[PDB]
RNA sequence: UAGUAACGGCGAGUGAAACGGGAAGAGCCCAGCGCCGAAUCGAUCAGUCUUUGGCUGCUUCGAAAUGUGGCGUAUAGGUGUAAGUUUCCAGCAGUGUCGUAUGUCCGAAGUCCUUACGAUUGAGGCCAUAAACCAGAGAGGGUGCGAGCCCCGUUCUGGAUAGCGGCACUGUUGGUUCGCUUGCUCCUUGGAGUCGGGUUGCUUGAAAGUGCAGCCUAAAGUGGGUGAUAAACUUCAUCUAAGGC
RNA sequence: GUGAAAUCGCUGGAGUGGAACCGGAGACAGUUGAU
RNA sequence: ACGUUUCCGACCCGUCUUGAAACACGGAUUGCGGAGUGCUUGUCUACUGCGAGUCAAAGGGUGUUAAAACCUUGCGGCGAAAUGAAAGUAAAGGUCAGUCUCGAAUUGGCCGACGUGGGAUCUGUGUGUGCAGCGCACCACGGCCCUGUGCGUGU
RNA sequence: ACCAUCUAGUAGCUGGUUCCUUCCGAAGUUUCCCUCAGGAUAGCUGGAUCUCAGGCAGUUAUAUUCGGUAAAGCUAAUGAUU
RNA sequence: CAACGUGAAUGCGAGGUCCAAGUGGGCCAUUUUUGGUAAGCAGAACUGGCGCUGUGGGAUGAACCAAACGUGGAGUUAAGGU
RNA sequence: GCCGUUGCGACAAGGUCGUAACGAGUAGGAAGGUCGUGGCGGUUGCGUUGAAGGCUGAGCGU
RNA sequence: AAAGCGUGGCCUAUCGAUCCUUUUAAUCCUGAUUGUUUCAGGUAAGAGGUGUCAGAAAAGUUACCACAGGGAUAACUGGCUU
């Protein structure tokens, strides 16, 4: 949108917003993030603290898919069971959650859980996340 | 789940809840009460399981029409403070005291954490 | 000359980046042209089907892909031998053959052997003159019915099924599911270590 | 995936790949070992045909045993044996079936009345409730600026015709087929100044060396390479380099 | 085709003592309106 | 009204500059052209749709006023969980009542996202104003929970 | 040397930077920088607004405090000096 | 928890967050003041100005005295004058 | 007296009106513009009885 | 003896970032085909030094000279001072 740029009001004005003394010119400072240490070094220092050095073990090939592994909390538990299993688990009968299809591979124990037990089959469990489902009425179920 | 929160308070059971702000659904709410809620925006899931709960929702034409100067009415609205972009408004990050979130390009040990974060490079604020 | 709360800037321009663009402006002509030449190909082979060899029944390789399956390059050797299919055969009635893929268990063999007798099964064949008709060939109103399939070949389904309902046994609630977890990490941490240690004795 | 792992006076800056979803998908041939062992090939001569190239030879020369051809290559392969199963190429003529950025030919309806103009295509009227008329054609251009209806054209998922192609089937000419698969039996199975190592230089995101090359050194045969932190001793996993389409 | 400004010539009017232009306020000439 | 004549006022614009009418620089006149843009990446702000989801990529299917529009995603991006260099671990307590080896113990119920102060509004009740109750957002002061680390025990 | 290209080479420096009204309206100061014709930083300024409906003030009064300059002293310490 | 109820004057609505410009050569004056013989010189303190600002007066003037500005009218004045 | 800004307010209106105070401005920031220019998707019309372009009187708008 | 005093010097100066090297610390973490031991890399605290001391690695000449600017800055006149 040119008609709305503030070029379109600075028509007629010399400076076209910049000032007459400093004036627009090039790079008064240097190019890019350059200086972060000499005379950027308070902005720098104030805003990004931690930037300069290194720190920490340096892995030659990180291998992501290793150490992927998507976790659901115990109190989203009960919204991934759907409202069809949730009619048929009636009678004493706890739902079976597959936390693997759906998606998750370890299950953590935040919030609380719902009255009706439920069957979780995840690869991991937290130790918070087994005490509140067994505590709950439920079981917890290793799949590799 | 603040709607109900705020229902079930002892003598709420009967007002009208009144806000501005969109009402989303909570899946970590397992039982929800009988809502009267005026509102301009409500998601599918929170229209649905409000209905199924016995529940009214009314737009604010209605609710003006219901109570004009505003009678056994609970004012409600969401989290103003709770944004991403309000978690990097404060001090600055290279400040004491300071937890504000900084602008980083991504996170790991190779993005700001290494230079006035730690005691073990020059200081740490 | 940045100033105030800012993400350092990233951009990777200060190449000589004007020679080298690449537009997409012919993304739609592209799209046509290939749905083109997959008519052109569907006329020419009619009326085999036009995604061509069938392919197999796969699983993804790493542990955060395993749940989940994909077709193949082809066949193995030993799935072939398991369906009954000679290699030749398979050539030159449109299977894939993975020369290179060997099967190392019954179930990911038996899975593709399965979906090679289904498609066996699917099969019609024509007879090879029209006037003489020979033995495996499929009967004339069989033929009369052969139409060009479009798509692949016995796709997949990957819809999601839930587990029935069931009790919950107090064998299952009095595992230590924490307690197993951990064991095994330190067992394997430390396997080495103990058998050290069984040889220092074993020498003392 | 990802501005991620990684590189970088670790400053400025630089910076992939596998897995995953897709487009397309097609496989194979040698050397070597082993068997047949010249069974192979080029010119020339003479016949013959559909002759800017092909098929036959007691034609005559020559290439080739310092080995041309046949089987055969990691999925191996081969011998024998039992089962099943068994053609394939190239041309010509015809029969239709279909495409052609291929030529040529062909097309619906007002220059109607009044008016305006230098010139109309401009304005108004053309039985009818629904009406000048055509419209599967109201794209474009030309014509005295303005036009579906004046012209070329346009629409007819256009027709007729000639030629090029591709297909499918019939006939016919030439060549060619002791094979092919699965079970059992016995036999058999491979690239060197190359790999690897040292050092030097360049190069890479490749970090005690990612790729390339110079010089020195220089292999082995369940050997060799790889598994991203170098070295020994160990578990394995995975391919088969130094030849080709 | 159209045919601008700068610049220039003519005819008529008017000003014209070492600048000329310009804003405010009248007058004159002139222009224009009056069921 | 860019005509003439009077009275008052009246220094040449642009620019750098503490300071320009300047003996500071550019400008003889007129026409036409002439300078904060494109894109990638961030951030904030405004508006729109949906909302613990949202957007879907390449692609595929269809579409002949066919580069459009329409349909289409076990999977992908961002968000929903943080923290540590890493191995890894990973966010439910409040109140009441018990046993006790009186401790860095244990058990059971009820409630379940913590407490206090201030809080638009709402509710009740007196007389523009007062008192009391439930309290949004937000602010202040604390309390607990996850992870890293120091000290530090045991069951 | 010349010709073309890299090349619209870079410039903390000089010049220019094109419509009208309305409202608000500065700074030449602090700190760091091979920094002193330049930047970053705080200050000064504009806009968007949002939460509320008595606690503030470039001013006084009361109460309590701080100072070592003018004046005063050297016939009081130190230093001069008739 | 129970009671007590706004405890100097005057004026006045108060507070919060975000985004960002220009500036980072200054100069003048009363008083104080360092270097200098002095300087329309150099360097500081408080305040007010010019810069950014026109207006009446000082014959003339960035800073002096008066007073700050929409566009007009009547009346009265400031400094200054007759 | 008139113009506009600001604050407040009335009225069934992206508007009109009332009312009190206010109106300096460089660098700079915002707002309004039925100020102006060239396209596109739409809409409203004019034109050889004379469009664009060009020269110049009666008016309108700060 | 005790109350007590003591984290260096009675107080006001006496000093040092990133990267790299090096040392000390855990019966620590990692080397991602499984392990053991070397080796290497990490987490924490010191030292090796930047004295231009918020911290580039750095000799001259040009009268053969060049460019962008500066009256922010000198040499000649003018101005104030003498
Ligand atoms: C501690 C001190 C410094 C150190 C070293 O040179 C400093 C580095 C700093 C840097 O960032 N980049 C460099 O190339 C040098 C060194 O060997 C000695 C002089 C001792």
């Amino acid at each position: 949108a040119h008609a709305l740029r503030k070029t379109r009001k600075l028509r007629g004005h010399v400076s076209h917003g910049h000032g007459r003394i400093g004036k627009h010119r090039k790079h008064p400072g240097g190019r890019g993030n350059a200086g972060g240490q000499h005379h950027h070094r308070i902005n720098r220092d104030k805003y990004h603290p931690g930037y300069f050095g290194k720190v920490g073990m340096r892995v030659f090939h990180l291998n992501k898919n290793q150490h992927y592994c998507p976790t659901v909390n115990v109190e989203r538990l009960w919204s991934l069971v759907p409202q069809e299993v949730r009619d048929k688990a009636t009678g004493g009968k706890s739902p079976v959650i597959d936390c693997t299809k759906l998606g998750y591979f370890k299950v953590l124990g935040k919030g609380l859980l719902p009255e009706t037990p439920l069957i979780v089959k995840a690869r991991f469990f937290s130790h918070e996340a087994e005490q509140k489902i067994k505590k709950a009425g439920g079981a917890c179920v290793l799949v590799a | 789940a603040k709607l109900a929160r705020a229902v079930q308070k002892a003598g709420n059971e009967n007002k009208t809840v009144v806000t501005l702000s969109t009402v989303t659904d909570d899946a970590r709410l397992y039982t929800v009460p009988k809502i009267s809620v005026a509102a301009l925006h409500v998601t599918e899931g929170a229209r649905a399981r409000i209905l199924a709960a016995g529940g009214e929702i009314i737009t604010l034409d209605q609710l003006a029409l219901k109570s004009p100067k505003g009678e056994n009415t609970v004012f409600l609205q969401g989290p103003r403070s709770a944004r991403e972009a309000e978690k990097h408004f404060g001090p600055a990050p290279g400040v004491p005291h300071s937890h504000t979130k900084p602008y980083v390009r991504s996170k790991g040990r190779k993005f700001e954490r290494a230079r006035g974060r730690r005691a073990s490079r020059a200081y740490k604020n | 000359a940045p100033r105030g709360n800012q993400m350092l800037g990233n951009a990777h321009f200060r190449k000589h980046w004007h020679k080298r663009i690449k537009t997409w402006f012919d993304q739609p002509a592209r799209k046509l042209r290939r749905r083109q030449n997959r008519q052109a190909k569907a006329v020419e082979i009619a009326p085999r089907p036009v995604a061509g060899l069938l392919r197999s029944v796969v699983r993804c390789p790493q542990k955060r892909y395993n749940t989940k399956t994909r077709l193949g390059r082809g066949f193995s050797l030993q799935e072939l031998k398991a369906a009954g299919i000679s290699q030749a055969q398979a050539r030159t009635i449109g299977i894939a053959v993975d020369v290179r893929r060997t099967n190392k268990t019954a179930e990911g063999l038996k899975a593709n052997a399965d979906r090679l007798k289904e498609y066996k099964a699917k099969l019609i064949l024509f007879p090879k003159k029209a006037s003489a008709p020979k033995k495996g060939d499929s009967s004339a109103e069989e033929l009369k019915v052969a139409a060009q399939l479009r798509g692949d070949v016995l796709p997949l389904s990957h819809t999601i099924t839930f587990d029935e309902p069931r009790q919950v046994t107090d064998a299952e609630r009095k595992v230590e599911i924490f307690r197993l977890l951990r064991k095994e990490r330190a067992d394997k941490k430390y396997r080495g270590k103990r058998e050290k240690r069984a040889r220092e004795a074993a020498e003392e």
